[PDB]
DNA sequence: TGCCCCCCCTTCGGTGCTTTGCACCGAAGGGGGGG
């Protein structure tokens, strides 16, 4: 078959990012993997003429038990030219968020039986360390679509659509989208009815070549105000900076009557009673942050952004947005791993589970905004990542001012 | 000989032509060192002749070698590196010897003529035109160009490594239990065979290598321990630096004193309890190499302290892999870590240092983590696997920490050891304000314009004070504000700021800075008993806020 | 009067913030070491 004609955008080259070290179980299977790869052609050995570099790790799925080859695309993703440019890209359906249940499939093996434009495959190459530098890395570039780069999804759409028709054709109410190497399968079914579908999509695909996600459960976490008997100045003044903050998101939220209840230098720990019109003002703001925010709605034109807060007892809130203020989605997600011991942990599977909410909403991940050092993001991460896409994210020290979403 | 493996392909930068630049004159014995190198280079092909139509050039010359009566030949090819394609480096770190485990039988091989042994891909040759001179007088030169791999050519170290390791790659394959290190043209070989069989496996090794092009002169082949090897010295149960010589001088510079720190740097791989921070704060500030500097008390100090632990022999022990890695950790003072890694106790694999400060304000709880995380990736390059780690800090102190501060951290399995000085917090802010304890509203403006400003505050007992402040910022009077209070205040206080960056950094509870301020903050925060510090948003009329904003003006 | 790699310590300059300095970060200068 012919390659499709790939280019980067106007004026910007090739990825050229350093192999990180990679531990004995992750060099081993990926020297496994990959030799296979070159006896199958997929893959062909180069060496340092070459001059563009992305980061290789696997990651091992504790339900599968076999090592998964992960290559880092974010930087050659970000170069390549757009594909709704020249319109092979695949549109999000707005029935997924509705379903019972949903069922992530990882699907990359089909890219590999479609070449790769020849003048395009040299930006892919990757280095496989050795323990100790016994050896200088090896080089190895593809020959097909690869896994994680976001032309395969687009150059293969034409392919998996045929591919996927009959089953579409017999089950009308399942809603089938591609994200990048994964398929997103949802529908009502009962728990175990589900699966078996799942098992059937599955055998018409091994014939030609996670876990159940349930959104209708997603909930939404808004802001509450506290609710107390007795009311310190210290309380008031927690209050008063935590309504100020949130009017910037609603509107007519006041403070007016709230904040000259402390007129007066006073006692932190001094117990000042509510007014009438301060108890007024407080139910009120109550309800305005009971519903959501009226006039705000998703834009695919632009990049979705999401915060997370670490908050203690394994609990972690976040919020997704797109222009400052206008919060899609404020969430809160709780850890399950036991011992309540690892917040790295915690956090890589948090930004995990939200990244997997945009893509079943909005059929793309966010940027994130990590609440962690980069050299303590860098030292861990890769140990618990389970996904075969990978955000981009960035890191913030913001301290609370207000405990805005607790 | 030369090699007969495939050229690698090479290619100029898009746009560029080649160098076009005179040669400059040598020594006599630099003319005679090189038409030796270079009639010869030329009868064994590794260089032709070449005259007026090739229009470019590049200057050379030759430098002695460590090895006495051999000499070697440079060309400066700095401008050709600037013009040619960028390479991937397939270096990608340095092996160690704590790295190796322990071999029955072990050989040490150098490949002679390493980089004259590999040809030069063909269309690119021209563009390593130079000139050869003979002492500049009655003769201009003649002109050759590379048939091999240039020896200061940007693209020859790889291009000799990836040709080194296809020529290697059958013979690993090969022989599975036979472990080869190799680094540029030297290969370590170590087997569990009897010396009988190893010694057959090395010279089918080095005839494999003979029929690809690669001499394996025998001067270079060691045979007996101790092996010289990456810098170090390689016993059957054991392995040393090679000897560490410091400067000594009556007059310093920042030149020695550059040299002197990175000598110490070097020996820290394998000498405990090395420090360089009070003589590397002699290079700060300074502006010349030339530049004299006259050592602190405390740098003669810490000087006399490493010249002492470097007069004890030392040695590292090789890697045991059925058991486990374990790093300890030591505070040492003024931002400075060192470490142990070893397997069996008062057996050490090797040591280090850590003592970078990351930002303007942190702790040594952080500190500690940072330690860790440079411990945890040297182990994987080196061993493939993380250490258990054995840390000078309370399981109460570290679980005091990952509650109370709103980052994500986290560090692995680590057991306490009690070495004083353990690693503490050295205060902690209350999560509720404190009863009986007088409330501080604190506030502090400045002028974007000109350079002055105020700090002050007032108080839930009646207390207030404003003091001016001369060439300050916005930030500074905030934190200055902060200062009064707790300057003035009993050892418990409740305080009320509106800046959040005061706040940000008081939260993190630093115990050092590179700000005197910030400073001077945290000494008043470890002396009082309790302490509850409060945001409110500014210029809202809040009772006390609004009143110290009033009187700041 | 050269090349490539790793390390540490210091300086400098670019980025973004409901900023007007400040904190962060990557690159580049010096040094060590390897070939
Ligand atoms: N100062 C240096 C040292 C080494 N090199 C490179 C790194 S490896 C390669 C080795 O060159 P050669 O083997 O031909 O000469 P050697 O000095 O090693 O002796 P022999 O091995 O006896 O042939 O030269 C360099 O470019 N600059
Ligand atoms: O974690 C940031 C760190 O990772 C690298 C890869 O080594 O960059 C990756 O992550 C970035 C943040 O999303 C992407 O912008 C980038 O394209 C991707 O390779 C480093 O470059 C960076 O320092
Ligand atoms: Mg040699």
């Amino acid at each position: 078959i012919e390659t499709v004609p790939v280019k980067l955008k106007p004026g910007m080259d090739g990825p050229k990012v350093k192999q990180w070290p990679l531990t004995e179980e992750k060099i081993k299977a990926l020297v496994e993997i990959c030799t296979e790869m070159e006896k199958e052609g997929k893959i062909s050995k180069i060496g340092p003429e070459n001059p563009y570099n992305t980061p290789v790790f696997a990651i091992k799925k504790k339900d599968s038990t076999k090592w998964r080859k992960l290559v880092d695309f974010r930087e050659l993703n970000k170069r390549t030219q757009d594909f709704w440019e020249v319109q092979l890209g695949i549109p999000h359906p707005a029935g997924l968020k509705q379903k019972k249940s949903v069922t992530v499939l990882d699907v990359g093996d089909a890219y590999f039986s479609v070449p790769l434009d020849k003048d395009f495959r040299k930006y892919t190459a990757f280095t496989i360390p050795s323990i100790n530098n016994e050896t200088p890395g090896i080089r190895y570039q593809y020959n097909v679509l690869p896994q994680g780069w976001k032309g395969s999804p687009a150059i293969f759409q034409s392919s998996m659509t045929k591919i996927l028709e009959p089953f579409r054709k017999q089950n009308p109410d399942i809603v089938i989208y591609q994200y990048m190497d994964d398929l997103y399968v949802g529908s009502d079914l009962e728990i175990g009815q589900h699966r078996t579908k799942i098992e059937e999509l599955r055998q018409h695909l091994l014939r030609w070549g996670g876990y159940e996600l349930h959104p209708d459960k997603w909930t939404v976490q808004p802001i509450v105000l506290p609710e107390k008997d007795s009311w310190t100045v210290n309380d008031i003044q927690k209050l008063v900076g935590k309504l100020n903050w949130a009017s910037q998101i609603y509107a007519g939220i006041k403070v007016r009557q709230l904040s000259k209840l402390l007129r007066g230098t006073k006692a932190l720990t001094e117990v000042v009673p509510l007014t009438e019109e301060a108890e007024l003002e407080l139910a009120e703001n109550r309800e305005i942050l009971k519903e959501p925010v009226h006039g705000v709605y998703y834009d695919p034109s632009k990049d979705l952004i999401a915060e997370i807060q670490k908050q203690g007892q394994g609990q972690w809130t976040y919020q997704i947005y797109q222009e400052p203020f206008k919060n899609l989605k404020t969430g809160k997600y709780a850890r399950m791993k036991g011992a309540h011991t690892n917040d790295v942990k915690q956090l890589t599977e948090a930004v995990q589970k939200i990244a997997t909410e945009s893509i079943v909403i909005w059929g793309k991940t966010p940027k994130f905004k990590l609440p962690i050092q980069k050299e303590t993001w860098e030292a861990w991460w890769t140990e618990y990542w389970q996904a075969t896409w990978i955000p981009e994210w960035e890191f913030v020290n913001t301290p609370p001012l207000v405990k805005l979403w607790y | 000989p030369i090699s007969p493996i495939e050229t690698v392909p090479v290619k100029l930068k898009p746009g560029m032509d080649g160098p076009k630049v005179k040669q400059w004159p040598l020594t006599e014995e630099k003319i005679k060192a090189l038409v030796e190198i270079c009639t010869e280079m030329e009868k064994e092909g590794k260089i032709s002749k070449i005259g007026p139509e090739n229009p470019y050039n590049t200057p050379v010359f030759a430098i002695k070698k460590k090895d006495s009566t051999k000499w070697r030949k440079l060309v400066d090819f700095r401008e050709l590196n600037k013009r040619t394609q960028d390479f991937w480096e397939v270096q990608l770190g340095i092996p160690h010897p704590a790295g190796l485990k322990q071999k029955k039988s072990v050989t040490v091989l150098d490949v002679g003529d390493a980089f004259y042994s590999v040809p030069l891909d063909k269309d690119f040759r021209k563009y390593t035109a130079f000139t050869i001179p003979s002492i500049n007088n009655e003769t201009p030169g003649i002109r050759y160009q590379y048939n091999v791999l240039p020896m200061g050519w940007k693209g020859s170290p790889a291009i000799f490594q990836s040709s080194m390791t296809k020529i290697l790659e059958p013979f690993r394959k090969q022989n599975p239990d036979i472990v080869i290190y190799q680094y540029m043209d030297d290969l370590y070989v170590g087997s569990d065979l009897e010396i009988g069989q190893h010694r057959t496996k090395i010279e089918e090794l080095r005839q494999h290598l003979l029929r690809w092009g690669f001499t394996t002169p025998d001067k270079k082949h060691q045979k007996e321990p101790p092996f010289l090897w990456m810098g170090y010295e390689l016993h059957p149960d054991k392995w040393t630096v090679q000897p560490i010589v410091l400067p000594e001088k009556d007059s310093w510079t920042v030149n020695d004193i550059q040299k002197l720190v990175g000598k110490l740097n070097w020996a820290s791989q394998i000498y405990a309890g090395i420090k360089v921070r009070q003589l590397s704060k002699l290079l700060r500030g300074t502006k010349a190499l030339t530049e004299v500097v006259p050592l602190t008390e405390e740098a003669e100090l810490e000087l006399a302290e490493n010249r002492e632990i470097l007069k004890e022999p030392v040695h590292g022990v090789y890697y045991d892999p059925s058991k486990d890695l374990i790093a300890e950790i030591q505070k040492q003072g003024q931002g400075q870590w060192t470490y142990q890694i070893y397997q069996e106790p008062f057996k050490n694999l090797k040591t280090g240092k850590y003592a970078r400060m990351k930002g303007a304000h942190t702790n040594d709880v952080k500190q500690l983590t940072e330690a860790v995380q440079k411990i945890a990736t040297e182990s994987i390059v080196i061993w493939g696997k993380t250490p258990k780690f054995k840390l000078p800090i309370q399981k109460e102190t570290w679980e005091a920490w990952w509650t109370e501060y709103w980052q994500a951290t986290w560090i692995p399995e680590w057991e306490f050891v009690n070495t004083p000085p353990l690693v503490k917090l050295w205060y902690q802010l209350e999560k509720e304000p404190i009863i009986g304890a007088e409330t501080f509203y604190v506030d502090g403006a400045a002028n974007r314009e000109t350079k002055l400003g105020k700090a002050g505050y007032v108080t839930d007992r009646g207390r207030q004070k404003v003091v001016p402040l001369t060439d300050t910022t916005n930030q500074k009077t905030e934190l200055q504000a902060i200062h009064l209070a707790l300057q003035d205040s009993g050892l418990e206080v409740n305080i009320v700021t509106d800046s959040q960056y005061a706040l940000g950094i008081i939260q993190a509870q630093p115990d050092k800075s590179e700000s005197e301020l910030v400073s001077q903050i945290i000494e008043q925060l470890i002396k009082k008993e309790k302490v509850y510090l409060a945001w409110v948003p500014a210029h809202k009329g809040i009772g006390g806020n609004e009143q110290v904003d009033k009187l700041v003006s």
